RNA sequence: CAAGCUUGAGUCUCGUAGAGGGGGGUAGAAUUCCAGGUGUAGCGGUGAAAUGCGUAGAGAUCUGGAGGAAUACCGGUGGCGAAGGCGGCCCCCUGGACGAAGACUGACGCUCAGGUGCGAAAGCGUGGGGAGCAAACAGGAUUAGAUACCCUGGUAGUCCACGCCGUAAACGAUGUCGACUUGGAGGUUGUGCCCUUGAGGCGUGGCUUCCGGAGCUAACGCGUUAAGUCGACCGCCUGGGGA
RNA sequence: GUUUAUUAAAAACACAGCACUGUGCAAACACGAAAGUGGACGUAUACGGUGUGACGCCUGCCCGGUGCCGGAAGGUUAAU
């Protein structure tokens, strides 16, 4: 179900500085941040979310 | 026959070109015994980071059945052609006819 | 691939020697062979102007095609040759309308292969297109430097000039030397590497095999006699001089390039 | 794997003995069913019974007496790597008495002193305390 | 790997039917195919070791299966080394 | 780890956000960490050791 | 020796997770250098200094360009791999593991001297590459001395291709396979039943972390993933130095 | 292999290989007051110069002196 595309959803899952959040902190399951974090490195390719917060 | 899905993005000075190409890809794939699951279009939209000096670009989903023959004549086109800037092609392990998030929203 | 010949002879044994099978065998074709006498390093004075050439063994020269302005016709490569006049192997070509020509062979690149000349030609290795039409960043062979002229740039085995830059009129070569230069964009280039790479691999493995090649024999300044060379005499092993050519000028170290007009076209001389 | 059968019924034993357990059962065969005989017959176990028709499994039922075990100890001694046969004056006799080794002769297996009577000796699979 | 397809094809053949898919002449049959495959892949790719390491597992369990077709019958054993070329 | 001042705001609170944007980002933690080549072996070991202690 | 059987061992069907391996592309951050613009007297470095760079304009700052290497966050007593090991994203070729229900072969098994393969780092060979780091080497400090620790530089090397080398505290200092023997807390990955009514209630596989019982052990400890109770095969030890 | 035809055949010269350095093509360099020719109908895996001399193991310290290379602020300096 979680999506690259879906960059409402992937908001929630990153900083101000468009760091990945972990686990511990979100309360997420392992195997969905596992998915949350590659959709969000495929998200960054494709310049929908940011790698930082320079520009 | 594998299925793909294939973002690319377009130098916004060729926002005029983009059904033009479109016209031509979504043919040869079908050339070729294809599908295409669907096609969006969402337009002009602001990127996250300056790629090229260009803010904004214009993107283009499309998901398509093919054989891996036709899917290496589509990204060589797209290397080759200056006008796309910025492409990925997934797999996927299904088929996915559906609008995505990003028409749903509005 | 190179092969360590087994040293049954004094003289065999630190050969190494290039074998191709994929070569031809048999004799060359023979419109565009032509006579090419040798000099022994000697000009129209008769004077030697240029030492240690001299001998080896006969050789016709083969019209290779370096313009390559023969224009949308495509073209099927029927075999390789060997090329004596030349480091890089070369390829005859039918083109479609009955022509052959030779051109140099690029890497990977056998028989049966389809290639083409042209401001439409694809991007694939064989090609020959300005370079407004090639991207930057691309490997290039066979360039030319005015436009119309012929490849002058890139033509022996396993050399590559390569593109970093476009701007306006002129386009800029990371030549093999490592010297960025300019070039102006209406110029052709053959895409990829040449061909035969291994060649810099191989060993002569005895004087004779230089002489084949027709290359005389090299004699040290410091063995000869004052009147001879600067490095002259001496009882036994002496030197104490600085390094200098037969004419007295400073070889180690000391440039050699006064030439203003093409200075221009110099982004940055050799590392 | 699996190489030695018997000697797994008795360490299955050696084992519940140490668990306090009622009752254990494994696989069967035909040559377990006839040395838990013979242990009960001797009066170390309660009882076996025997169920299955086409994956059978013995379920032995251990003794007790002081709320502690009747098998004091149970060797193997003829193994794969080492078979041990014995001629009838040879015999063992396990703690000079009041153990029992187990012989299988070529009238069934029995104890080492109803071979003695009988005057037979062969294979002996294990002693017993 | 095989596909299904390729799979299927060769339970046909050695078989008795479709559902004998585990007998001892069945098992060697796709052994040899799915060797046979990968001697394209390690031709192109000599450095994958991690991979040989599993063609190398069904070489031994052919001659594993193969070692047992001969002290069962050898009827069956001759009859398919000729049928799929083996020993040599 | 970025911050203005809107309007009507003294200067201590957006100095005050500035840190508690940044010890939240951990850009010091970020930074301390590349001074020095760290060996791979010394890393694990470290790691180890935080995760035993902190059984407690 | 002959004929069987299906529980050990395998084959097929369908799914799930995974830094498993090989090849090919590509992204962004940062260091270095190169060419510019603004700008002026310091910078850098340390315990403190000096060597070093700087009025020939450095450091700081902005723009544009080159190139190489490594992949922040995610990231976890998390995972995969026989071991060595494996970490951005995408594609192509490919190995294994596990689970569910059924079908199939019918002991086809376990272990393995000699043999063959795989095997970190350093190192060697041929050819490329070379940003950063950095054995050797140089200068500066410190010191009784300082052939070192610290500082400024810096070459092999580190990187790629194809060959060799065959070693490590290559360690869980614990050979492989199989069986049995009280518990508790977790993690990870499957799967089946349940006003799914909730991120849940009841079970059932696989891998893994920490406690600890009986027992074992010289003791420390190990403790169902044994160093407990057994069996099969292999490797190895027999005082310290010499070695 | 070569060498002092006519007192020296050698440990001398050459050599395959190694290294440094120059040279971007109207190349460096050489012969020519010049035109021109060789280099080469080659193009940096190519060409010229210098030293060493198969292969194996290696190839340490010194940039004060003399050359060469780079640097431009300042000094000194010609014709004009």
């Amino acid at each position: 179900e979680i999506d690259y595309k879906d960059i409402a959803t992937l908001k929630n899952y990153i900083t101000e500085s468009g760091k990945i959040v972990p686990s511990r902190i979100t309360g997420t399951r392992a195997k969905y941040q596992r998915q949350l974090a590659r959709a969000i490195k495929r998200a960054r390719y494709l310049s929908l979310l940011p790698y930082t917060d320079r520009h | 026959m594998r299925h793909y899905e294939i973002v690319f993005m377009v130098h916004p000075d060729q926002s005029e070109q983009v059904p033009g190409m479109i016209e031509r890809y979504t043919a040869a794939i079908t050339g070729a015994e294809g599908k295409i699951h669907r096609l969006e279009d969402w337009g002009r939209r602001q990127l996250a980071y300056p790629i090229n000096k260009l803010h904004k670009a214009h993107y283009v989903l499309m998901n398509v059945e093919a054989p891996q023959e036709v899917i290496d004549e589509l990204e060589t086109t797209f290397r080759f052609n200056d006008a796309v800037i910025r492409s990925m092609v997934m797999r996927t392990k299904h088929a996915v006819t559906e609008a995505s998030p990003m028409v749903k929203a509005k | 691939a190179v092969v360590k010949c087994k040293p049954t002879s004094p003289g065999r044994r630190h050969v190494v020697k290039v074998v191709n099978p994929e070569l031809h065998k048999g004799k060359p074709f023979a419109p565009l062979l032509e006579k090419n006498s040798k000099s022994g390093g000697r000009n129209n004075n008769g004077r030697i102007t240029t030492r240690h050439i001299g001998g080896g063994h006969k050789q016709a020269y083969r019209i290779v095609d370096f313009k390559r302005n023969k224009d949308g016709i495509p073209a099927v490569v029927e075999r390789l040759e060997y090329d004596p006049n030349r480091s890089a192997n070369i390829a005859l070509v039918l083109y479609k309308d009955g022509e052959r020509r030779y051109i140099l062979a690029p890497k990977g690149l056998k028989a049966g292969d389809q290639i083409q000349s042209g401001v439409d030609a694809a991007i694939k290795p064989g090609n020959t297109l300005p370079m407004r039409n090639i991207p930057v960043g691309s490997t290039v062979h066979n360039v030319e430097m005015k436009p119309g002229k012929g490849g002058q740039l890139a033509r022996s085995a396993g050399t590559y000039v390569q593109i970093v830059a476009r701007d306006g009129a002129y386009v800029t070569l990371r030549l093999r030397s490592g010297e960025m230069r300019k070039v102006e964009a209406d110029c052709r280039a053959t895409l990829g590497e040449v061909g035969n790479a291994e060649h810099m691999l191989r060993v002569l493995g005895k004087a004779g095999a230089a002489r084949w090649r027709g290359v005389r024999p090299t004699v040290r300044g410091t063995a000869m006699n004052p009147v001879d060379h600067p490095h002259g005499g001496g009882e036994g092993r002496n030197f104490g001089k600085h390094p200098v050519t037969p004419w007295g000028v400073q070889t180690k170290g000391k440039k050699t390039r006064s030439n203003k007009r093409t200075d221009k076209f110099i982004v940055r001389r050799r590392s | 794997s699996m190489q030695d059968p018997i000697a797994d019924m008795l360490t299955r034993i050696r084992n519940g003995q140490a668990a306090n357990k009622a009752a254990v059962t494994m696989p069967s065969s035909k040559l377990k069913v006839a040395i838990a005989n013979v242990l009960k017959e001797e009066g170390f176990i309660e009882d076996f019974k025997v169920e299955g028709d086409t994956k059978p499994e013995l379920e032995l039922t251990l003794k007790y007496f002081q709320g502690k075990a009747v098998v004091e100890s149970i060797q193997r001694v003829s193994r794969p790597g080492l078979r041990i046969y014995k001629r009838k004056d040879e015999l063992p006799k396990v703690m000079a008495g009041l153990g029992i080794a187990v012989v299988s002769t070529s009238k069934g297996v029995m104890t080492d002193r109803a071979a003695r009577q009988a005057g037979l000796g062969g294979e002996i699979i294990c002693y017993v305390a | 790997s095989l596909s299904t397809e390729a799979t299927a094809k060769i339970v046909s053949e050695f078989g008795r039917d479709a559902n004998d898919t585990g007998s001892t002449e069945v098992q060697v049959a796709l052994l040899t195919a799915q060797i046979n495959h990968l001697q394209g892949h390690f031709a192109e790719h000599k450095k994958d070791h991690h991979s040989r390491r599993g063609l190398l597992r069904m070489v031994s369990q052919r001659r594993k299966l193969l070692d047992y077709l001969k002290r069962k019958d050898v009827a069956r054993y001759t009859q398919l080394i000729e049928r799929l070329g083996l020993r040599r | 780890p970025v911050i203005k001042v809107r309007e009507n705001e003294p200067f201590d609170v957006a100095l005050r956000r500035f840190k508690r944007s940044c010890e939240k980002a951990g850009v010091l933690a970020e930074v301390r960490r590349r001074e020095f080549y760290e060996k791979p072996t010394t890393e694990r070991k470290r790691a180890k050791a935080s995760a035993v202690k902190r059984h407690a």
